């Protein structure tokens, strides 16, 4: 896998040149504590996120929990929960590294084909991933709502800035979009 | 590519874990140490040619037999390639300072080096002397801060070890 | 036992490597973060009985059916053991703050917990509520600094995740 | 494996007690930078150390490089160079961790018995480890001599204190003594 | 794998017939010593052949050692040297056996596809092989030139005949040509 | 296909080796022994029908019960196949004389033979007797040289051992 | 130890086979080629010191820098070791001529050589030059027969290839 | 493994000396064709030898084929036949090589302990090996008797000499004696 810094070195290596422009890299360092908080926000809430996302996918499509549905019977529901957690885990690794390679290499490569062979429905998987994207945005911003928290709300207590880490929210969101695009 | 963060992610993944306390703490180390290593990287980026030239010149001074007919510094092409090679190692050092792990030097410099130099009958001692010169040359605060110089020296010694 | 340093040693050993730049940099992260986590460790060491007591009281407040005949908080021996269990988790959290990785919680708390509670018919929700109360209770700077509290809360959430 | 902090936790758990003495542990932290220097001092000089130590063991015992000697023929010399490097590697791990467990568990357990079955001679193994001990002490203190450096002298340039990291030298030396005691 | 004699057997077995033609077999035997000299001439010079061929491929195509070149960085140079040796090794087996099957089965089958997946350039592979073919011919005939020997000239000292083993030179060349055909 | 040269090539390939001194020396053995084995191969190429016919006749002479209703030489098809099978073994011995190893016999005769003959209820003793007759039949120099006959007899014994 | 016979035995054993035709044939090759290689072995046994001495001399003549202060031939002990090393290679060549395969050189010379020389900072070019001088030196019929010299030269080239 | 020639080399290497006595080695070469005949005589008669030796062991000890006996039931008989063949195979390798090391290393080392753990009886093992020793001597001399051949007599047709290869008979017999030695 690569990280944000090794990605920059691969770029420089393509022209056999030194890494000269360090502005973007120095910004990664200046935002490093906020990146760690973003990772902590997702990891610390991961069980709640996964359960709530799969439950949301289901409440919006009862076919999944009826005869012939892909979260029926118990073994299928369990496999779905496990997959949502795997996906979220690899997205968090991408966010920690600042680079999608770990996610692409170790999670997404071959996933579409795997799901096709099993009959796992794309529409429903995408919706689960979309719910997790929204959850992760709110936890990174430290603005989850009581309305969506089901009596399990958590506040992170990181130092507040006006933008609430918009850059990191966009980057996290982009990794979820990459998951969805791999099924397209 | 080996860095602080790819090492901890690989270990977490092998155990099926989310990032946890010790992973975040490791990356805090990169936040702290980056100043020293990036200082060294910027110095090296801005002066690589002169730094490699003096290292190359030192290795030829130690081994004048390289200038003799049939030896590895004896033609214009060979002289250019040898300087080039010293500059490659310094560039890979620069990349390693950027990444904060030895990944770029391991993958792009060290892997295969012994087999290449064996096949071409290139002696390794001149590579070692160039890097050795570079390792003993810097001083702080003249060239960079004392912790920057520690970072630069450690990567030169890592390269020397790989050839020794 | 998983910590910053044992994770990087294990990764170095698997590759036959001496400690290198990224290993040292990781450990500088422990030098930096240790202040926060050892502050939380100190406060928890000094006040563990009170912290555990109120977390235990909260879980029984949420689940008064546990006091009913035949349920898990209904006798003096059961009451004692439930509070003891809350305190065990808090002590393992204290150890985890000392080490800077989750090792002590992983090995001595989490491993086996689901099998034990299943065998004894003990519900997990009260355990989760005790830890949840503890997680939502602290505030900074009253109890400790904001970063100490972040360390404390992260280990509580790690324990909650393991039971959820 | 354990480190200095998890060792303290194991000791506390033997009486199911919190870790209350923060002082010896806060001393570990205060000396952390010097510990990283001490590890860098050994790792950075490891090839020179190993080769000089094994060469020293040989120059003091020429029987090793004659017919029937355990550094004869080339294969055996190579195996010996490999072992001195393995041993030094594990000692350096123990110094980074501040605990001997990795060294005892992954290197020393069963080693004496292994060497006995192969006929690897004890006195000579101990001698090589003695020379590496002595080298390590000099590099940690940053006082190697030109007399012993064979034109390969290195200076670390770490900030000098009057004690020249006496506690870390004692610690490193104790790990080498563990190796020697296990093989004696 | 087959050899020249088992080739004749497989051809006969296709018609469940005895091998009737002893003359062709006896000719293999009659040139057996010259065949062993041909193999000795390649094997004895293999390191020099491989290094010279790869170096020649590079001096004719400097792109290989410039940015994005397939002999850059060290790891790729080393893989290329290894491959040229492997190919020469299987060609020399084919010459010892008097049959291409070991070369087809154990080296060439699948190799063009392996190289396409890696992006190893066909024109450069072919050139390295062409150089090795020309080297082999000269060493079999025991007429290498000083001009191509780089101060590393070797003389085999085999007993000279007027045709300088023309048939074996043609056969060896045919094996290199098989490589070239398979890889282009 | 097992021969002198394929055996040494396979051993060299397993170790990543070019042909070396013992490989060449082995093949010199083929140069030396070839005259004897190709002499036998030529005899057999010219006279395989008569050789096989008499060996077949001998095995039926030994075991006349094979002519009884229900037995393996009892019908015209069976008689033809049994003679054909003796000729197949002889042909595979001819091939093995050509190759100078047992490969042809191993791969095209021996492999599977026991399973085939068990399935079809074919007794092995008549096969052994045909080959045994052929093994005791030759004499030198009447039929071929003493070393040609050594080669021929060794392959017959190899076949006999495989069926014993 | 690799020879004609141990190679065939090892191949037989891997397949659970008795010695068979191609094994005996291979060993006949040893009978045949032995005269040439044993002639070379006898010549080398009777004159090893002079052969090694001149090859050593030639490598120092090529690389007089080795005598300069600090280098690998510059002291009396180093000088003696280097000559000794050249003689070790020639003794292992003598052994390989006796065996008829490369086993003695492989096991007692080649294995580990690169790691030893690397660790000790010993350049490989002078070893190559000593062996190269020895490879180009012989002529037939002065020194031995043409085929004895072929055997001798092939083992020298084997050793050279191992170091190149 | 070693052969007779590498055995001489190991002995020379004990004093880092050249192999100087070409005499005994030139004797191995002079008797090489006889040695090939001796190997052929055993390998060619191996099935008959094994079956007869195991049958002989049993006719002299009927306890082996009664309840409780080590050649009862069919599985055990089969395993015994297999072992006798294995032993004869490794003896034949030793005779081809002119050295016992492959026999010692690959067959005999651990055999005593293996048989003791299984309850394979030593006394009977010895008898089977003794019978094979006697058979081998007769086949090497090409003097098997009709009396012992059970309708399966084979003659080898090698060139007869007055001593009937006495030195090779003695050598072969020494290898069978090593098998027996290894059981105690
Ligand atoms: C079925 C009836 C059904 C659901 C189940 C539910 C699914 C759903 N959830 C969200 C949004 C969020 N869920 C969040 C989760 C949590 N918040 C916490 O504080 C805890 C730790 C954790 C677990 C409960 C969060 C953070 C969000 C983000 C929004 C917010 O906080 O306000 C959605 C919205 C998804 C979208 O925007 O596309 C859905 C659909 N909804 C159901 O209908
Ligand atoms: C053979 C005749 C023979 C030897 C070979 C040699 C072995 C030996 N070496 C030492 C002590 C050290 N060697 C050191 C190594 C190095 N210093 C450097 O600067 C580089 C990087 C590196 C490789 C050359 C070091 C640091 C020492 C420590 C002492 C010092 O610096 O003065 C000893 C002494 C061991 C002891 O003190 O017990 C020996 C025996 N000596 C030989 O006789
Ligand atoms: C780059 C500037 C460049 C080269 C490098 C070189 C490559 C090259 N080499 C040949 C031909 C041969 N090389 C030979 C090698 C050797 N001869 C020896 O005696 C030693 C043991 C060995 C290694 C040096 C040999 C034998 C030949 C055959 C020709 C001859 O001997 O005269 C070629 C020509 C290939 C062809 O004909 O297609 C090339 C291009 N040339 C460079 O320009
Ligand atoms: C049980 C009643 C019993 C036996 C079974 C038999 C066992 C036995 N066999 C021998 C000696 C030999 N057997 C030989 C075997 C063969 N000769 C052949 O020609 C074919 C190919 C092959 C298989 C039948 C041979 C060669 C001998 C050697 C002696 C000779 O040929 O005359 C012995 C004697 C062993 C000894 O001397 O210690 C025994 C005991 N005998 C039984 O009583
Ligand atoms: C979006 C992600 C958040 C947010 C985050 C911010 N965090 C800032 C500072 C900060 N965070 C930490 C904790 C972090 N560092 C570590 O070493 C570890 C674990 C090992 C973690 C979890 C630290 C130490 C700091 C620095 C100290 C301090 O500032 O108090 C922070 C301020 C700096 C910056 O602007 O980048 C921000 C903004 N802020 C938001 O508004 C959302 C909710
Ligand atoms: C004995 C080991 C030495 C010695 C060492 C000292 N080092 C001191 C400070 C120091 N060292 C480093 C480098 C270290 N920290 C890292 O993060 C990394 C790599 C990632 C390394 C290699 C740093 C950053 C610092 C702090 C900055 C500074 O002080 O300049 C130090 C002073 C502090 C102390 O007293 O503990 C000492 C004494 N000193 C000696 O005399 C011997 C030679
Ligand atoms: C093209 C390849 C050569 C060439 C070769 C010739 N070699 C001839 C004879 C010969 N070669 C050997 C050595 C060979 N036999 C072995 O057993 C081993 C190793 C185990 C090797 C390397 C021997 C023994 C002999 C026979 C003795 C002799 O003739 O001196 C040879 C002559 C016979 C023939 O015409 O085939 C030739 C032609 N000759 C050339 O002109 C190019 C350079
Ligand atoms: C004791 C073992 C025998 C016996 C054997 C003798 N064999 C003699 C010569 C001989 N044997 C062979 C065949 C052998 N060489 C091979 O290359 C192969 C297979 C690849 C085999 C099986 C040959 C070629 C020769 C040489 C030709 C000949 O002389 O006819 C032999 C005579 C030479 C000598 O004294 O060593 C003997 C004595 N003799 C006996 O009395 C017992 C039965
Ligand atoms: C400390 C005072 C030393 C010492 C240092 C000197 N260095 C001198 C020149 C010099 N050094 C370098 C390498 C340096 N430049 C870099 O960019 C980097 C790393 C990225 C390093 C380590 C260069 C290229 C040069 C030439 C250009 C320049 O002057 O900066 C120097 C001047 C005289 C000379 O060239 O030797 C000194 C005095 N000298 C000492 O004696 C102590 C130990
Ligand atoms: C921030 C001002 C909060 C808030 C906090 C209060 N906590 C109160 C009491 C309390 N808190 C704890 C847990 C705390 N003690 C520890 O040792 C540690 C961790 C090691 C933690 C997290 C305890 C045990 C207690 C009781 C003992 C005490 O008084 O310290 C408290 C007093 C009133 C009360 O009990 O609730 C407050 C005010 N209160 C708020 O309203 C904001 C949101
Ligand atoms: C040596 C004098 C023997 C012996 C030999 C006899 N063989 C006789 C006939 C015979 N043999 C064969 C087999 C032979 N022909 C081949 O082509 C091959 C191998 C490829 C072999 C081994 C055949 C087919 C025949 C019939 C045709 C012919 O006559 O050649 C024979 C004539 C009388 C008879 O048929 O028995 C003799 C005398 N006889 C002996 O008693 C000693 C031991
Ligand atoms: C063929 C006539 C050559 C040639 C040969 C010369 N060699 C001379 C001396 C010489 N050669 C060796 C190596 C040789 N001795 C051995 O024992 C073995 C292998 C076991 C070999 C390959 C030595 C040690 C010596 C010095 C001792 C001696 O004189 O025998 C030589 C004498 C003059 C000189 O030293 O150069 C000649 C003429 N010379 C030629 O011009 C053609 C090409
Ligand atoms: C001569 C061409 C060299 C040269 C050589 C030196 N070799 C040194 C030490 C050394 N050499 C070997 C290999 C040797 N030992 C064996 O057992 C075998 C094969 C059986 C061989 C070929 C070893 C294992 C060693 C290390 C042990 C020892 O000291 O004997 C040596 C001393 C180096 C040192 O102590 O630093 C030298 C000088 N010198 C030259 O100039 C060229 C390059
Ligand atoms: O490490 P990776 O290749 O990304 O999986
Ligand atoms: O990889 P290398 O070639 O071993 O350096
Ligand atoms: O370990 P667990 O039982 O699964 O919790
Ligand atoms: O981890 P460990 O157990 O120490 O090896
Ligand atoms: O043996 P192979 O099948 O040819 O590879
Ligand atoms: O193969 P087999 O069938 O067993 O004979
Ligand atoms: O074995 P080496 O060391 O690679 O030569
Ligand atoms: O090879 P070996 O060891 O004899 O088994
Ligand atoms: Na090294
Ligand atoms: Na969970
Ligand atoms: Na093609
Ligand atoms: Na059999
Ligand atoms: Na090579």
């Amino acid at each position: 896998m690569l990280d944000a810094f090794s990605r920059a070195v691969v770029q420089a290596d393509a022209s056999t040149s030194v890494v000269a422009d360090m502005g973007a890299l120095k910004q990664f360092i200046a935002e490093g504590n906020r990146r760690l908080d973003a990772v902590n926000a997702i990891a610390s809430n991961a069980s709640c996120m996964v359960s709530d996302a799969v439950a949301g996918m289901i409440c919006e499509n009862q076919g999944l929990i009826q005869a012939g549905g892909n979260c029926y019977p118990n073994r299928r529901m369990a496999a779905c929960l496990r997959d949502a957690e795997i996906i979220l885990r690899y997205v968090t690794y991408a966010l920690l590294a600042g680079d999608a390679s770990v996610l692409d290499d170790r999670c997404l490569n071959g996933l579409k084909e795997t799901y096709a062979a099993l009959g796992v429905p794309t529409t429903s998987t995408v919706r689960a991933v979309q719910i997790m994207k929204a959850q992760a945005a709110a936890h990174i911003k430290d603005t989850p709502s009581e309305a969506r928290a089901g009596g399990k709300l958590r506040k992170m207590g990181s130092p507040v800035v006006e933008d609430r880490c918009a850059s990191l929210v966009a980057e996290a969101s982009s990794y979820f979009d990459r998951v969805i695009s791999a099924l397209s | 590519m080996k860095s602080v963060v790819t090492t901890v992610i690989a270990a977490a993944d092998a155990a099926g874990r989310f990032p946890s306390s010790s992973d975040l703490e490791s990356v805090q180390g990169s936040i702290q140490r980056s100043a020293a290593r990036l200082e060294a990287a910027e110095k090296l980026a801005g002066n690589i040619d002169a730094v490699a030239q003096e290292a190359y010149n030192a290795c030829i001074q130690k081994y004048p037999y390289l200038n003799n007919s049939g030896e590895a510094n004896s033609t214009d092409t060979f002289k250019a390639k040898c300087l080039r090679d010293v500059k490659h190692y310094m560039r890979l050092i620069q990349y390693s300072l950027v990444v904060g792990g030895t990944g770029p030097l391991d993958e792009w410099g060290i892997a295969g080096q012994r087999e290449v130099y064996r096949a071409l009958g290139l002696p390794t001692a001149p590579y070692v002397e160039a890097l050795s010169f570079a390792r003993n040359r810097g001083c702080a605060p003249r060239d960079m801060s004392a912790q920057a110089l520690t970072e630069y020296n450690a990567l030169l010694d890592y390269a020397i070890n790989s050839l020794s």
